[PDB]
């Protein structure tokens, strides 16, 4: 239809939450380990267990980071979202 | 506006 | 008190389930379901699909396990693609 679909507004929300957190420290277009942690603990507090150990955020960043700059760009964050969403899906 | 065909753990006790 | 990010993820699951459930395999998008999904729900991000050739090309790109349909994981890859391109105009 002509209204923004639920899908199209979901995509936008993904962009907004990324930019909401990537803009905090350093590079405004990437998530340092610092910003990723806050995102997870604050915005995924119903799907994922809170992170309070540094080893965890390091390992998550290690798995998310494919271009090897030690931070998560948007493309890499969409991959992360894909994984988590997939996990919630297998709840039938 | 706009685009077209280009084409390039944990979890928890929840509801 | 669920977050915007979490609502967005859930809307992703919901729209897949809405369209995949219409025809055939209720857990997968066949070509016709995918086309309707794009035309009805992505009308502001993708140009409308009018040609079979276009449906064909899109599904082939998305179908990574070779069964001719788009399961959920293949749909998430699709949503990642689309969102990332849009991201460049934000
Ligand atoms: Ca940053
Ligand atoms: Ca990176
Ligand atoms: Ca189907
Ligand atoms: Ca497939």
């Amino acid at each position: 239809g002509s209204h923004m679909s639920e899908l199209e507004k979901a995509m936008v929300a993904l962009i907004d939450v990324f930019h909401q957190y990537s803009g905090r420290e350093g590079d405004k277009h990437k998530l340092k380990k610092s910003e990723l942690k806050e995102l997870i603990n604050n915005e995924l507090s119903h799907f994922l267990e809170e992170i309070k150990e540094q080893e965890v955020v390091d390992k998550v960043m290690e798995t998310l980071d494919n271009d090897g700059d030690g931070e998560c760009d948007f493309q890499e964050f969409m991959a992360f979202v894909a994984m988590v969403t997939t996990a919630c899906h297998e709840f039938f | 506006a706009m685009a077209a065909t280009y084409s390039a753990r944990r979890v928890r006790k929840l509801p």
